[PDB]
RNA sequence: CUCCGGGGAGGCGGCAAAUAUCCUUUGAUCCGGAGAUGUCUGAAUGGGGGAACCCACCUACUUUAAGGUAGGUAUUGCAACAUGAAUACAUAGUGUUGCAAGGCGAACGAGGGGAAGUGAAACAUCUCAGUACCCUUAGGAAAAGAAAUCAAUUGAGAUUCCCUCAGUAGCGGCGAGCGAACGGGGAUCAGCCCAUUAAGUUAUGUGUGUUUUAGUGGAACGCUCUGGGAAGUGCGAACGUAGAGGGUGAUAUUCCCGUACACGAAAGGGCACACAUAAUGAUGACGAGUAGGGCGAGGCACGUGAAACCUUGUCUGAAUAUGGGGGGACCAUCCUCCAAGGCUAAAUACUCCUGACUGACCGAUAGUGAACCAGUACCGUGAGGGAAAGGCGAAAAGAACCCCU
RNA sequence: GAACCCACUGUCGUUGAAAAGCCAGGGGAUGACUUGUGGAUAGGGGUGAAAGGCUAAUCAAGCCUGGUGAUAGCUGGUUCU
RNA sequence: UGAGAAGCAUGCUGGAGGUAUCAGAAGUGCGAAUGCUGACGUGAGUAACGACAAAACGGGUGAAAAACCCGUUCGCCGAAAGACCAAGGGUUCCAGUCCAACGUUAAUCGGGGCUGGGUGAGUCGACCCCUAAGGCGAGGCCGAAAGGCGUAGUCGAUGGGA
């Protein structure tokens, strides 16, 4: 399902409004996405279903952190 | 095969005009046995507890009847019968 | 307060009020006196056994609240009470205390 | 003329029966509506 | 008979076990047949296999 | 079926009589506690399958013939061990052992989605309503909870529930409607921690207390009349820490079962307290892709409104105690609190069940659909729908025998 | 032109023998044929050599159970002196 | 007896409950709603008794015979109105016994009631081995959840195998 790896960002419901106010149920989507991230200290390609927000913590804590934190959570990286 | 088995698996005999005929004249011996009982139960189970040697061993499901007595219904239970027949003049 | 298979009794009421007699036997709440209560079976013949009926008296069940245990001494109704003497529990005349006298 | 129902065991048994009730989550229901009902047969 | 068939050991209740079987089995044919005019035997002999039974698993 | 305890003259369950065999004072039937056995289907789990069936494999013992007995053989997750590619190290993958989970079931809880009939005397904003329904998942309760909270004499002091404030202030095609808070009075009261780690909670073992699962004793009425039958009439007695109730041939404190009261446990279960040993609380050490901002939505009594505050799908993005949040646009001043880490009982919600007691609740077209062999008969492919039907007599004493047929 | 598959005309039947038939005639009958068994497509959907036809004797939106005791400025009824 | 809704007394039936006065509470009063449930009328002893292939007589049993049994004649079908299999049904099969209800009439008869019998396989069929359409589906891909699809496999005859 279209659930972020990093986040855990999932769609969520919310309202069209329409000038007369008419209100009809929609949803919202993540960004998400598959990427290629290299793991140094394993030698490989990881892929990851994750988000653009994901991509900018991951650039901010660095890969080997995430992937550590995704593994503690009992994710199968 | 075991002993418990072997006492269990012979339940009676059948009184009928066809029973008496096939006894009196063709040396065959009809049996009630164990609805779950096999050919092979059946002719060991006569062997060991008759002493005679049986020839061959015919088997026929008969399924019960239901009947209204008084109010309710009931159903009786299926029968197995045996027809055993013995070697030369036994029994 | 309890009545056996033995005992003499008095019936205290019904329309053998008055008469006594030897318990026959105790089932449930009724209670069979030899002798008292009869009625008359008309008892129809039996095929298979043969045995032609006929008209037959046999005592009834009356309830056993409406007989009492008869006191040899007194010749009177009398209630029954309960005692440990020695280890063993005995029934005894609530009149005069007595046990209970086996017949 | 012919009319609607035309017996045959195999179909019956393959459509209304336990496994083809216990296969999916509302067959599941449909069966757990019946004992709390108390039906005496639950399926054909 | 209870107490008499616990004071035996296990191989002698094993045995008799076997006996109280085939008798059981005899019984059966004899009503059957209708030779039989007592009855009691068949439930006395029912209850001592029970019996038999349970004092075998309780001294294993 | 076995053992232990209770009980003491009968019993072999009911419709449902009757008969035969019988059992039992050497202790039966029956009652309570603890064990033994416990076919097949069904999460069903050795494979399959049209539920109650078809077909198997491995190991050990046993038989001599085409068998028997005992055990093992599902999937997924976790851990240990072994094995192991492309590809050199490795990794993926594969196997064995051990542990755990799945399913069912009333209501209450928490979370993920979410109508329309209707009202507005039409109808789209709005209402109905976060209702009905679908889905996931706990516990005996759950959730919440120890202020980046309110208040506005500078005061209160965690959370939850009830009364009031008040149909007020407000929101609203300013329509129909929706509808607070502050303060006050009550119920219950409790706080403790972030790496040598707290309160608390859960298991196990021992001790004490209490309760529960059979049971025992248990007072005292006669005569007379009517009557098929007395408990009713008339007369006179007795008990009462017992005049609750039920039965007995009509209406009984004293006929029976009981009731007040006084006793009672081999053995097992529940709860409370105390101690002892584990675990857990507890991968967490003062909180950065966080607070705040632009765009689109949702929640707040509050429908974009002068709209503060909370949540975030998208794009961004600090200061970090000389710091930061709030006080309903916003600024200054004052007051107040310390977010981006946690645990926590009670007051509160409910009834598939167990025991006792009660009703100006019904009495067979009523009361449950069902007082009776009812979710049955019957109807339908199916989901599903769904009845009617109580009363001889105190006691069967249920009509021997004769007559017509 | 028989079996088989259809259904053009007429009488009868219409509380029927039958909730669509009988009888006398009629069309196709080696093909775009008829038929058994077992499967697939599910409700604003399916399928349709197309009639809004068919989807269990029900079809301009199947059936069942819930919202639900929908609403009805309409019709009926509303019990002794 | 009273102005009324109603009250009072008593004969018969019935066989165990009823209840003044004054207060109190209501499932408190029925002729209608094409109202609901049960019972019973009128039509009326009226229509009808289900293919127009068709019956007649002698004897038997029996309470009773147009309908049952035996016999002698007559007639109808004969590409089905005969003989089988699958599906479906489930004891309707056979014998003895009974006639209330069921049978569109009566019934001694019956697919009706009651009681007892009856289905015998290495070769027939199923089971079994094999696969089609299609179904399910370890991992897997996808999806708010429920779930959708699908690989290896595993089922599935209407077909192949003594
Ligand atoms: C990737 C991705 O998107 N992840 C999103 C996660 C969504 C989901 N919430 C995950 C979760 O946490 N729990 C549910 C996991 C199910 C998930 N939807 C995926 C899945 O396994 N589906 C299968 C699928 O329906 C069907 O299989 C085939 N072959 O068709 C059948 C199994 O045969 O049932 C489901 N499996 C089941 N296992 C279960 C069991 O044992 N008991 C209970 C019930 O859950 C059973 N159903
Ligand atoms: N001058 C003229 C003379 C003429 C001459 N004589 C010739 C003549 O012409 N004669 C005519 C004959 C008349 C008639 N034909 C005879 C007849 O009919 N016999 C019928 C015989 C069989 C009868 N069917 C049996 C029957 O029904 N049992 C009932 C039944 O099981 C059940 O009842 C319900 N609810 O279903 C039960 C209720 O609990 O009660 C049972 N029974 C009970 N009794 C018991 C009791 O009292 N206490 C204890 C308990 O045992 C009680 N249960």
């Amino acid at each position: 399902s279209k659930v972020c790896q990093v986040t855990g960002k999932r769609p969520v419901v919310g309202n069209n409004v329409s000038h007369a106010n008419n209100k009809t149920k929609r949803r919202f989507e993540p960004n998400l996405h598959h990427h290629r991230f290299w793991l140094e200290s394993e030698k490989r390609f990881v892929r990851l279903r994750l988000t653009t927000k994901g991509m900018r913590i991951i650039d901010k804590l660095g890969i080997e952190k995430v992937v550590a934190d995704l593994r503690a959570q009992g994710q199968k990286i | 095969m075991n002993n418990e088995r072997i006492y269990q698996v012979l339940k009676g005999p059948v009184f009928s005009e066809k029973a008496q005929v096939l006894g009196d004249t063709a040396g065959v011996q009809v049996f009630k046995v164990d609805i779950n009982a096999t050919k092979l139960e059946i002719k060991k189970a006569v062997e060991k507890l008759f002493g005679v040697e049986v020839v061959k061993v015919n088997t026929t499901i008969t399924k019960g009847k239901t009947k209204r007595f008084g109010r309710t219904l009931g159903r009786r239970s299926d029968v197995k019968k045996a027809y055993v027949t013995l070697k030369a003049g036994q029994d | 307060a309890k009545i056996k298979k033995g005992d003499q009794v008095i019936v205290i009421a019904g329309k053998e009020k008055g008469k006594q007699g030897t318990v026959l036997s105790v089932s449930e709440d009724r209670v069979k006196v030899e002798g008292l209560n009869l009625v008359k079976k008309h008892q129809k013949p039996n095929r298979v056994t043969g045995a032609e009926g006929g008209i037959v008296t046999q005592e009834a069940s009356l309830h056993i609240s409406n007989v009492a245990i008869l006191n040899a001494t007194t010749q009177k109704a009398d209630r029954v009470g309960y005692q440990v003497i020695d280890g063993v529990k005995t029934r005894v005349y609530k009149s005069t205390g007595e046990s209970v006298a086996v017949a | 003329m012919k009319r609607t129902f035309q017996p045959s065991e195999l179909k019956r048994k393959r459509v209304h029966g336990f496994r083809a009730r216990m296969a999916t989550k509302a067959g599941r229901q449909v069966l757990a509506r019946r004992r709390a009902k108390g039906r005496h047969s639950l399926t054909v | 008979k209870t107490k008499d068939l616990r004071e035996k050991s296990v191989e002698e209740l094993k045995a008799l076990l076997d006996e109280q079987q085939l008798n059981q089995f005899r019984l059966r044919m004899a009503k059957a047949t209708g030779q039989l005019g007592k009855s009691h035997e068949v439930q006395v002999a029912r209850k001592t296999i029970a019996r038999i039974k349970t004092l075998l698993t309780e001294k294993q």
